[PDB]
Formats: C-alpha cells, sequence, structure tokens
C-alpha cells in the first residue's frame, strides 16, 4: 500500500506543460524553485512538480531539502500521456492530493496561454 | 486556451473540467494572457484567488526562488507574490510585466453589474465601437486585436450610474494589480504603452470575426451570463 | 525574446 505523508499546512502542485518551445525555461524555472524550496521556506509544506518535457515522458517530482540539500526527487515516471486531457490533469491532481494531504492547496499552471481563445483561433479570423 | 502538449490544447471549458471544485485556495497562471475576465469567470469555483497576467510574460517567467517562502507562508497573501513578480521585472532590460489578483467570490456580483449593461445592447452597437478609445492588450500572431482592457470596453457602453456600480464591483474582484509602463508582445518584437489598465481583459466582438463570436457564445460561459 |  502507499501511505500518505503526514498532513501539513500547504501542498502546492506545479503542473508544467512543457512539451513545446518553452522547454528550456521550465528547467530554469525548476532551478529557481530548487533555490527557494529550503526547509525553512517551505515551512512544513509540500512542493510537487508534474513535469511534462519535450522528448521524454512526464514525471512527478518532489522538491524537498534533506540533509542540508534541496533534492529533486523522482516520485513517478509516467508513460506517454496527454497532459492537456482534463482527465489526465485530474488524475495527477488526485495522486498528489491523496499522497500529500494539507489544510491548503495551491496550483501553479505553467505553459503557453491564450486566454479563452480557441486553440484554432487562426482558423476563425478570415 | 491553456497548456500546449504536442498538437493538443486545453480549451478554457476543458480546463475547468480538469479542476476539482472548491479544492485549491489559489491558481497561479505562469502563462500569457490568462488574466481574462472570461477565464476567471469560467474558473470561479476552482479557486478563491487567481493570480495571472493579462498580457504576455517574458519566458523567464515568475521568480520562483523569491516567491517560495511567500507561497508557503502561514499567512498566504497572494498580493505579495504578485508584487514579487512585478518588482522582478523592474529596472530590468525587459521591464515588461502585468499582473492581477482576482477574488473569485466577487465575480457573481460583477457578472450582475455587467449583465445590466450588456444584455440589452445590440451587436451592431458593439461592432461600432472605435478601437482607438480602448486599450488593446493582445497582439497574438495573425490577430487583428481581440482582447482589450475590460474597464475601457465597459466604459464605452455604461451610463454614469451603471459605470459607478461596475467600478465598485470591479474593485472588489480585482484586489491587486500592477503594470509596467509598457508591455512586450513577441509577435511584433516591440513593447507598447499601457495607457489604461484594470488588470483583466475582455473580448471585444468585431463584425469581421463572426466565427470567433460563435465559438465564444457556445463555449465561454461569460457570454450567456452577461449578454443574455 | 520568447514570451509565454
Amino acid at each position: 500500500m502507499e501511505t500518505p505523508e503526514p498532513r501539513t499546512t500547504r501542498t502546492i502542485l506545479v503542473y508544467m506543460m512543457a512539451n513545446n518551445s518553452l522547454n528550456s525555461f521550465a528547467s530554469k524555472n525548476i532551478e529557481s524553485m530548487i533555490e527557494g524550496a529550503t526547509s525553512k521556506n517551505l515551512n512544513g509544506g509540500n512542493l510537487i512538480v508534474y513535469y511534462a518535457p519535450a522528448g521524454s515522458p512526464p514525471e512527478l517530482l518532489r522538491i524537498k531539502e534533506e540533509n542540508g540539500v534541496v533534492k529533486k526527487i523522482h516520485l513517478k515516471d509516467y508513460e506517454k500521456q496527454n497532459s492537456a486531457d482534463p482527465d489526465v490533469m485530474r488524475s495527477v491532481i488526485g495522486e498528489v492530493v491523496s499522497q500529500y494531504p494539507a489544510d491548503s492547496y495551491g496550483l501553479v499552471l505553467w505553459s503557453h496561454g491564450t486566454a479563452w481563445l480557441p486553440s484554432d483561433y487562426q482558423n476563425k479570423l478570415k | 486556451a491553456f497548456g500546449q502538449d504536442g498538437n493538443n490544447w486545453m480549451e478554457i471549458d476543458d480546463l475547468a473540467k480538469g479542476l476539482p471544485d472548491d479544492l485549491f485556495d489559489f491558481i497561479l497562471f505562469d502563462a500569457c494572457y490568462m488574466a481574462s475576465v472570461e477565464c476567471t469567470y469560467e474558473l470561479r469555483n476552482k479557486a478563491e484567488y487567481i493570480l495571472a497576467s493579462p498580457t504576455e510574460t517574458m519566458a523567464d517567467g515568475w521568480p520562483y526562488e523569491e516567491m517560495m517562502p511567500q507561497l508557503f507562508a502561514t499567512d498566504l497573501q497572494l498580493e505579495k507574490v504578485g508584487e514579487t513578480f512585478y518588482n522582478h521585472y523592474l529596472n530590468n532590460t525587459y521591464p515588461y510585466a502585468t499582473v492581477s489578483l482576482t477574488k473569485t467570490s466577487e465575480l457573481d456580483n460583477l457578472k450582475s453589474a455587467i449583465h445590466d449593461i450588456l444584455a440589452d445592447k445590440t451587436e451592431s452597437d458593439i461592432y461600432s465601437l472605435d478601437p482607438k478609445n480602448m486599450q488593446r492588450l493582445e497582439y497574438l500572431y495573425r490577430s487583428p486585436g481581440m482582447l482589450y482592457d475590460f474597464n475601457d470596453y465597459i466604459k464605452q457602453l455604461a451610463t454614469a450610474e451603471q459605470y459607478d456600480r461596475f467600478i465598485s464591483c470591479l474593485d472588489k474582484a480585482v484586489v491587486y494589480k500592477a503594470h509596467t509602463p509598457k508591455s512586450y508582445y513577441a509577435a511584433i518584437g516591440n513593447a507598447l504603452p499601457i495607457k489604461s489598465y484594470c488588470g483583466l481583459t475582455i473580448f471585444v466582438p468585431q463584425e469581421s470575426l463572426p466565427k470567433m463570436l460563435e465559438w465564444y457564445k457556445q463555449r465561454v460561459g461569460w457570454y450567456k451570463a452577461v449578454y443574455e | 525574446v520568447l514570451t509565454x
């Protein structure tokens, strides 16, 4: 069985859809997360990253200081999946909420954005 | 839309399906263009707060190192997190950033105020509006300009009393916002001045874009909420 | 420069 972590104050999931041209910046942003995610700064909370890069399958990561060093720990390696399918997003959120329960949850949605516009908006212009 | 994976995207109503209701205290969009009144409305039951940019954000993105202790604070104040983002892009070589924080519980009152302005207006009236009177906040590739400052659009259509009600509701919903003097748009390789700024964009329907309006009416909840 |  998988045993959930002890409940805490806050769990934040960063959901990074980087299977696109933003790849290199997702990695620099994860670097910056690592710099900030000290035991003192996380204040008891959980920082979980769903990282969906170009060229390789998605991975679930926990960023946590252990023995004085912030580690980027591999939790799960997924098989190829559509990270833009709502049911996949919901499933990942469910994995995270179940394993890292908290009084408060936050979500960072990281990717390209175009407001409400249809993704085929160019076809609806002329 | 939000989130590109190969050829596939999440349309805004699909994103709402991917999110549980009433779980997250906040959603932070590290993404262009997501501080859109339509998007915040679609996602109103998915978070108590939405922190996002109405325009484009440099690819370097949000300053996670500095944000981290604020994101995990006991006294979480997302205005602080947005201030950290904004202040990062100050005296910088690309000093271009816009941010707003929307309190989703106030969107229903805002919806009512907007409904009372827009529901009786004709499409010809909307199509007639002079774009020079409104701040454009979007320059996507191939776009003639679709997303404008929300306040500027409504100001063209409201009576003095309707407008006063709107601003009262808007200030309760947009509880924090900031913008640099200019915003940078990748599809033109230039930064353009922001003369008017409320923190959110809105679709301004145009006679030349009937397919866009058709999709908006059927797929974006805000349309039926305030135009009907 | 790239944007998001």
